[PDB]
């Protein structure tokens, strides 16, 4: 009656800190005996709960969030962190329990042709609403038009490429990042054990 | 034509406090990028302080925790808030709007002296 | 923080030669770079973005290339106007960050 987190977090697809990835997990028993135990994990924090109360924790509906962020920049995914990465690409709340876990996916993605085909955020108007998904095609500019009639000046788009290529140093080796949000509104809560 | 112009410059006794100003023309600043820079006589460059579109600005850590910037969006301009100013921060100061791998820095200010009594 | 180095620090080259100037970085920078072009008693010019872009405008006689922790900067065929200070900013860590070079000084003849 295990929880489908083994495939969540093993399904090695990931698609983007540019629209990231969920799933609104329920009714089942969380084992967790694997969660933050696996051995290639690099980083997992929790605010709020111990991981072993958390085992014998317990909620009322769960939300995972997977995306795919630079190294230098998981300092960045924590409640109120001022970045770029976490003011206009993703943003956690203030009181967020929970815990976030990182892998240096130096090896599984990435290519020397230039694994970039994720365009990460980087020209947003204004800051984020915490868990504000903001998946957008459009020109940001500067004057009269965007770049559809214009070119050079305010002809600029919001989704640039990361260019992840072997040669990068630790810091630009692409980090796997899992998020992990308990609900407790109205808890008929239907997952411990 | 697109430019950045600056005002500020002058002297002020060691401890003293200063404002630097940078009005824009034919570009925005409350969504563009703003970076100051400053330059020692004769020495390189070294950047000072940014800002950014949502308001979440940073300095850097020679200068962290004395100056502010801030920037008057309603008529487009910008500004720096220094105190404290001690025998190193004479330089001249550059305004500059920065886009990156898109881009790298391109626009930038007059510049703008700023010595001290000694 | 990534410290750069250029060199040579000073140029003296004949007119209408090519110029060659490198600038050496300590880390990774891969292709994130650029080159301004300092002319004495204003504010620098971007020259050269990324890794060897040209930035618009700029005469073609320019030319970049280089990656990883080496870059080099050459000039086709100087004329007079020319001299002035040159400077190599990399920004691999862009949002908020920048580092500098010692510069370096040309001239001709």
């Amino acid at each position: 009656n295990l929880c489908p987190f083994d495939e969540v977090f093993n399904a090695t697809r990931f698609a983007s800190v540019y629209a990231w990835n969920r799933k609104r997990i329920s009714n089942c028993v969380a084992d967790y005996s694997v969660l933050y135990n696996f051995a290639p994990f690099f980083a997992f924090k929790c605010y709020g709960v111990s991981p072993t109360k958390l085992n014998d924790l317990c909620f009322t509906n769960v939300y995972a969030d997977s995306f795919v962020i630079r190294g230098n920049e998981v300092s960045q995914i924590a409640p109120g962190q001022t970045g770029n990465i976490a003011d206009y690409n993703y943003k956690l709340p203030d009181d967020f329990t929970g815990c976030v876990i990182a892998w240096n996916s130096n090896k599984l993605d990435s290519k020397v042709g230039g694994n970039y085909n994720y365009r990460y955020r980087l020209f947003r108007k204004s800051n984020l609403k915490p868990f504000e998904r903001d998946i957008s095609t459009e020109i940001y500019q500067a004057g009269n038009k965007p770049c559809n009639g214009v070119a050079g000046v305010n002809c600029y788009f919001p989704l640039q490429s990361y260019g992840f290529r072997p040669t990068y140093g630790v810091g630009h080796q692409p980090y796997r990042v899992v998020v992990l949000s308990f609900e407790l509104l109205h808890a008929p809560a239907t997952v411990c054990g | 034509e697109v430019q950045l112009v600056e005002s500020g410059g002058g002297l002020v006794q060691p401890g003293g406090s200063l404002r630097l100003s940078c009005a824009a023309s034919e570009i925005t600043v409350s969504r563009n990028y703003m970076s100051w820079v400053r330059q020692a006589p004769g020495k390189g460059l070294e950047w000072v302080s940014v800002m950014f579109a949502g308001g979440s600005t940073f300095y850097a850590d020679s200068v962290k925790g004395r100056f502010t910037i801030s920037r008057d969006n309603s008529k487009n301009t910008l500004y720096l808030q220094m105190n404290s100013l001690r025998a190193e921060d004479t330089a001249v100061y550059y305004c500059a709007r920065d886009l990156g791998v898109v881009g790298a820095t391109d626009y930038w200010g007059q510049g703008t002296l700023v010595t001290v009594s000694s | 923080e990534i410290v750069m180095t250029q060199s040579p620090a000073t140029l003296s080259v004949s007119p209408g030669e090519r110029a060659t100037l490198s600038c050496r970085a300590s880390q990774s920078v891969s292709s994130d770079l650029a080159w301004y072009q300092q002319k004495p008693g204003q504010a620098p010019r971007l020259l050269i973005y990324g890794a060897s872009t040209r930035a618009t405008g700029i005469p073609a006689r320019f030319s970049g290339s280089g990656s990883g922790t080496e870059f080099t900067l050459t000039i086709s065929s100087l004329q007079s106007e020319d001299s002035a200070v040159y400077y190599c900013q990399q920004y691999n860590n862009w949002p908020p960050g920048y580092t500098f070079g010692q510069g370096t000084k040309l001239e001709i003849k």
